[PDB]
């Protein structure tokens, strides 16, 4: 299964990309912040525009809009 | 080799993406499926050149208005359609879609397109549009809407007739080449 979502960065342009359902968010948002070229991913969580978390990824919707967050 | 960045904008259901299944494949789809976002590359030769033609479908449904923008950045050419069997997918291109552009991107070429020509005189068209007391597009009125926002060009064209659709394309890398 797979989901269309843009994810927002401040300053720079969103990426809009088809996330693949069956890879962990940990392998996406290191792809995620490997395109705005930031380093330490694992300090990054996807928050919409509330945060996605492994337990809740499949709710998210084609078309919704997240962004790439600095985590807690 | 140049790329281009053609991005095809337009109320819900005007035709943006058989448009480019049109031109893509020579296909018609069987029903209407909403886009959300899409992506189709094509090389096409115009004037004896050949250019990477990047062409971003997008959506029309209110609901994805600000995910619609997020695609813009960086757009060589906009596409902007209307139909020609919808008055107000026409009104909405001078109020909403060209202000809409132009802010984010100004001085980023804008062709128009008439899509669904067919429906122009087809009698359950007119007789539907009569009832509210309109009639499909004219091609005057449509030279008065490029004319208007100053698109590069206005043409009209029929995915389900094969009508067009490749000189609309051919238009969008010529206004930018
Ligand atoms: N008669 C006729 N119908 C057409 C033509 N092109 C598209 N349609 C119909 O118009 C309806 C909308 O088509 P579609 O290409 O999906 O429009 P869209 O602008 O991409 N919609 P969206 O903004 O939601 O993505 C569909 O039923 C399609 O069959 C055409 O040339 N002639
Ligand atoms: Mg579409």
């Amino acid at each position: 299964d797979i989901v269309k979502v843009a994810i927002e960065w401040p300053g720079a342009n969103a990426q809009l990309l088809e996330i693949d359902q069956k890879r962990p968010l940990a392998s996406i948002i290191k792809e995620v912040c490997d395109g705005w070229s930031l380093p330490n991913p694992e300090y990054y969580t996807l928050r919409y525009a509330l945060y996605v978390t492994e337990q809740t990824r499949n709710d998210i919707k084609n078309g919704t809009i997240l962004q790439l967050a600095v985590s807690a | 080799m140049q790329s281009i960045k053609c991005v095809v904008v337009g109320d819900g259901a005007v035709g943006k993406t058989c448009l480019l299944i049109c031109y893509t494949t020579n296909a018609f789809p069987k029903e209407y499926i909403p886009t959300v976002f899409d992506n189709y590359s094509a090389q096409s030769a115009v004037d004896g050149r050949t250019v990477n033609l990047n062409l971003w479908d997008t959506a029309g449904q209110e609901e994805y208005d600000r995910l619609r923008t997020l695609s813009y950045p960086q757009t060589n050419v906009f596409v902007i359609c209307f139909s020609i069997a919808s008055p107000p997918s026409y009104e909405n291109v001078r109020h909403k879609w060209h202000p809409e552009v132009c802010h984010h991107c100004p001085d980023v070429p804008i062709l128009l397109v008439g899509t669904k020509k067919d429906l122009r005189a087809q009698p359950d068209t007119l007789r539907r549009l009569k009832e509210q007391g309109q009639a499909p597009i004219t091609p005057q009125q449509g030279q008065a809407l490029a004319k208007q926002i100053h698109a590069v060009r206005y043409l009209e064209c029929s995915a389900l007739q094969q009508d067009g659709v490749k000189e609309v394309f051919a238009e969008a890398v010529r206004a930018v080449l």
